[PDB]
């Protein structure tokens, strides 16, 4: 598998502070049946998004549908493995911080994983039980698909 | 004054900020050219950030290839407000300030005079102190 | 109070110990007494250094110029050895001292 | 006083070879072509034609100095295909396109005048 996370989100805001960038907007999504807030920057010129949209988000450690990793080297002439091409929007990043709700003695109950997709950041808060697949410095894919 | 005496001067410096904005997405051919002008390049084209519906790289994704070795640094853009460091979004930075370089990769932030300039602790100063003159020379030339 | 809390190394609570240090090391720390004496002597030396610093630098200026960048060296070590900060470590504080 | 003559930008002198082939040892199946007395007028066409090929993984060109006339082209291709074959096919396809374009322009002129 290699699918670290999978959920359906709804868009609540596009730019609460304002339009900071011409071609990039920051979605403020909330989950469904998981109660996990999301803050994602999406290229809107290539992949337009507006309010109220529902998309299915998948965060996977590999794209190859069998388990093997990719080594991070780009190669377009590799259609043989039949990668996960059922999604519309795909990004590739590196998780750089896992904040938590720890203390001196008690362990954490809520985490917050940050991933940087070459500039376009993402924060994914929620419960600490379904967020266990994330380790810092690990390459991560993001896959989106709008539900009609 | 134990600072770097030379740094990027005003034309690569007026353009590295625009390069390192979030919006800069580079096509395959443009990436080919820019890598053709890199002297310290391994030979492997990195995976694009945006992979569907069209492969797009990013300016930070190529300045990461420019930055040498495994350099760790944290600077601050010249238009960074006085509330981001205090309130929420400390590590999310809506305006793309708070430059962060981990393992020689530009994770976030916009590069300006306060990062590539002739001030103490700048990115070039860290590159010198960590790698030496022979690598800082290539750093300058490749950036330009 | 902040100085003591940040630099004391409480070895009594033992829940912070189980959370931060490994299991084979926490038993050693809670059993030995020479280790505890060394750990208290370290804080004594730090307090004396604090008083010396306050004499040398009145008006409370922390900024100083020194040859080795310890914090950046620590960051480099963390990234080089793939240290995971969410797990208990295998470093003995006596080995540190 | 130190002005080079104008013809030095397109005339090969005694000893200079037009094109020299060198391999790239960093990555397998990579090759560098150095062309003397050329510029963007040829570099750009060859690069843009190499990029059309689906078996070419890298294709670029650069002019190392504007005061010295020389073109460097780097092409890396997938295995079971060589960059020399990619280069030759690119040149052949460019020639075919230009010939077809000239034929159609000539017929368009003929249609425009006296027609």
């Amino acid at each position: 598998a290699g699918i670290l996370f999978e959920d359906i989100f709804d868009v609540k805001d596009i730019d609460p502070e304002g339009k900071k960038f011409d071609r990039v907007s920051r979605l403020h999504c909330e989950s469904e049946s998981f109660k996990m807030d999301l803050i994602l920057d999406v290229n809107i010129q290539i992949y337009p998004v507006d309010l109220g949209d529902k998309f299915r988000l998948v965060i996977a450690s590999t794209l190859y549908e069998d388990g093997t990793l990719d080594d991070g080297e780009y190669n377009p002439t590799d259609d043989r493995p039949s990668r996960a091409d059922q999604f519309e929007y795909v990004m590739y990043g590196k998780v750089y911080r896992i904040e938590g709700d720890e203390t001196s003695t008690e362990a954490a109950t809520r985490l917050s994983a940050y991933v940087s997709y070459g500039g376009l950041l993402m924060r994914l808060q929620g419960d600490a039980n379904n967020l266990h697949g994330f380790e810092v410095d690990s390459r991560v894919y993001l896959l989106m698909k709008k539900l009609a | 004054s134990n600072r770097p005496v030379m740094g990027i001067v005003q034309d690569t410096l007026t353009a590295v900020r625009k390069f390192t904005k979030r919006d800069v997405f580079l096509e395959r051919g443009e990436v080919m050219n820019l890598l053709m002008f890199l002297s310290t390049w391994d030979g492997k084209v990195p995976q694009p950030a945006i992979l569907k519906p069209r492969p797009l790289w990013t300016g930070k994704q190529i300045f990461s290839l420019i930055i040498p070795g495994h350099i760790n640094c944290i600077r601050t853009h010249s238009t960074h407000p006085d509330d981001e460091d205090s309130g929420p979004y400390k590590h999310i930075s809506p305006g793309d300030t708070k430059v962060v370089v981990e393992n020689g990769e530009l994770i976030m932030g916009i590069l300006c005079k306060k990062s590539l300039g002739t001030s103490a602790g700048s990115l070039v100063h860290i590159s010198y102190l960590e790698m030496g003159h022979d690598i800082t020379r290539l750093f300058y030339s490749n950036i330009q | 109070k902040a100085f003591e809390k940040k630099f004391r190394f409480d070895y009594t609570n033992e829940r912070a110990l189980r959370r931060t240090l490994q299991e084979d090391l926490v038993k050693d720390v809670l059993s030995n007494a020479h280790i505890q004496n060394e750990l208290e002597r370290e804080f004594e030396r730090m307090r004396e250094d604090r008083e010396v610093l306050r004499v040398i630098f009145p008006t409370g200026d922390s900024k100083v110029v020194l040859p080795c960048n310890l914090l950046r060296m620590i960051w480099n070590a963390q990234k080089i050895f793939h240290i995971n900060p969410r797990l208990p470590s295998d470093l003995h504080p006596i080995k540190v001292v | 006083m130190n002005a080079p003559p104008a013809f030095e930008s397109f005339l090969l002198f005694e000893g200079e070879k037009k094109i020299t082939i060198n391999k790239d040892t960093k990555v397998p199946n990579a090759c560098l072509f150095t062309i003397n007395k050329e510029d963007h007028t040829l570099g750009n066409i060859i690069k843009s034609q190499l990029l059309k090929d689906p078996q070419v993984l890298f294709a670029g060109y650069k002019v190392p100095h504007p005061l010295e006339h020389k073109i460097i082209i780097r092409v890396q291709t997938t295995p079971d295909y060589s960059p020399q074959e990619a280069f030759t096919n690119a040149i052949t396809d460019l020639i075919s396109e230009l010939s077809l374009l000239e034929e159609r322009f000539r017929v368009a002129i003929k249609d425009k005048q006296e027609g």
